[PDB]
């Protein structure tokens, strides 16, 4: 895969990447969580699936949910970005999803 | 029997309260999941719901009550103590008992606040994208003289990645990051150029639905310290403009390091209301 | 009237044109997203597409048209000017509407240009990975006498990290970095042993699809300046080897700092063409 070598003007990127562990909990709630991702407590007990999706945003309380410990799921351009990430431009309006694979 | 959450002394709100300024006659709109108006330590004098089926003066979730407590927990001999104890508290419900809402719902709350004279608007909520309607709603509210405060978000950092959420990111809004009782940035505090000021957000104690109390985490807890600080200042100088109040908070803040991660620093209401 | 982007005077392309050398009769192939031949300021006299169901005479992306305009915008009375206006421009489409393309497609385009006796190849494109097939392609092109020019990349710097992409990273291809209107390296310009020379890569005004213009940023904009300089040098000394042209451009570059971030420096086609 080759991309046009122009420098893009995206605002930022969101990459729903699963993370955290019992002894090292992430901060999030079911609302702000990502669809396709599942969230568990310190004991590995299921709690909920992410309720939002990159495209089309919605409002969530900005507090960490004590019940959740972990989850399981600038020149960068849409072609240059990574699939599994959603890029937005200024005034964060959705633009595209990455097309490249993460380096190995 | 009243407890003073570390946050109050930390931002020096206690010093300002002793001078006699407690946010009297200053209206603060808490846009959230509602407030448990019947909590003995809270005094909700109004508001409105934009959530089908739920009244404004109830809170099935609990987050909106905790947020309010941090702002205006009454100063008596019970529970906790707010940053601006005499403030006029308004419950504008824009998130259902599950803590979820639509930008559409939020815009209605923002306009209600503006229209009805709120002096301060607190939004311990957000989305990762942001819309045109929301921006015009906050750009407008601020333009009408309203101090608009919002939680910066709990996405932590990631290299040089901007993780500030909306509406906190719009510059008509003050994006608030979070620190702990040691004045240290919480690891979950979002970062990025728009981060404006820090406030206590880790282990914040306050009112919680069903006349009780609880300890919560998140920039969601930091935002109401700033909104409350704004009210204190307005309590002392009613003539300041929404812009002037915003500048005192950020220009008199205690330096914590690089602006990207801490913005201007920890708010100091003693220095700001001076 | 005609506008001259800063890139032309910066690399002194004007000086050489005033000598009466404009790349006349030098065939240059722009392996990109195609070119909008119908654009008044351009004149595509051939090419080939390797993009299913799409003509090489049109450009759905815009990138190729822009790159092409820096290489050969006609020295008329309207629009912009190219580094070598009188060059025989060929659009070799190897990238789709979304600026993407498979290596094999690019390999096909490289071979084409080689088989059609192209003099210069401009690849304002790149991939993070190498490929025996691609290396062989540009290697035969160079061996056949083709001056191969590619964009180095936009990974910026980081310690001693080598962020030069492929094919630029190949030693048969001139890796081009970028600088601004002040000969200052653009922060996004990639670095490493392979960096060969620098060219204007920021705020490059050039032709844009459907008879207009735009200002883009990247090593994409810098590569064409170099491929164009290759053309001018060749129009003056018709029989120099691809190697000799390559060496004279890097050999007369004005020093700007460590070769790690500047290669030999900013190209000076006037000095190169002596
Ligand atoms: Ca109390
Ligand atoms: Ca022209």
């Amino acid at each position: 895969k080759a991309c046009t070598r122009e420098c893009g003007n995206l605002g930022f990127g969101i990459c729903p990447r699963s993370e955290g562990s019992p002894l090292n909990p992430i901060c999030i709630n079911c609302c702000s969580g990502y669809k396709g991702c599942n969230y568990y407590n310190s004991f590995g007990k299921f709690i909920c699936e992410g309720e939002s999706d990159p495209k089309r945003p919605n409002a969530c309380t900005f507090n960490c949910d004590p019940n959740i410990a972990y989850s399981r799921c600038g020149c960068t351009t849409c072609c240059t970005g990574y699939k599994g990430c959603y890029y937005f431009g200024k005034d964060g309006k959705f633009v595209c999803e990455g097309e490249s694979d993460e380096p190995k | 029997a009243q407890t003073v959450p570390y946050g109050i002394p930390l931002i020096k709100a206690d010093k300002v309260q002793a001078q006699g300024f407690k946010g009297a006659n200053v209206k603060v709109a808490v846009l959230d999941t509602g407030i448990q108006a019947s909590h003995p330590d809270l005094n909700v004098v109004g508001g409105a719901s934009f959530v089908a089926g739920e009244a404004y003066n109830t809170d099935g979730n609990g987050h909106g009550t905790h947020v309010a407590g941090t702002v205006a927990a009454l100063d008596n001999t019970t529970g906790v103590l707010g940053v601006a104890p005499s403030v006029s508290l308004y419950a504008v419900k824009v998130l259902n008992s599950s803590g979820s809402g639509s930008y559409s719902g939020i815009v209605s709350g923002i306009e209600w606040a503006t229209t009805n004279g709120m002096d301060v608007i607190n939004m311990s909520l957000g989305g990762a994208s942001g819309s045109t309607a929301m921006k015009q709603a906050v750009d407008n509210a601020y333009a009408r003289g309203v101090v608009v405060v919002a939680a910066a978000g709990n996405s932590g950092n990631s290299g040089s990645t901007n993780t500030i959420g909306y509406p906190a990111k719009y510059d008509s809004v003050i994006a608030v990051g979070a620190v702990d009782s040691n004045s240290n940035r919480a690891s979950f505090s979002s970062v990025g150029a728009e981060l404006e000021v820090m406030a206590p957000g880790a282990g914040v104690y306050s009112t919680y639905p069903t006349n009780t109390y609880a300890t919560l985490n998140g920039t969601s807890m930091a935002s109401p310290h700033v909104a409350g600080a704004a009210a204190l200042i307005l309590s002392k100088h009613p003539n300041l403009s929404a812009s002037q109040v915003r500048n005192r908070l950020s220009s008199t803040a205690t330096y914590l390091g690089s602006s990207f991660y801490y913005g201007k620093g920890l708010i100091n209401v003693e220095a700001a209301a001076q």
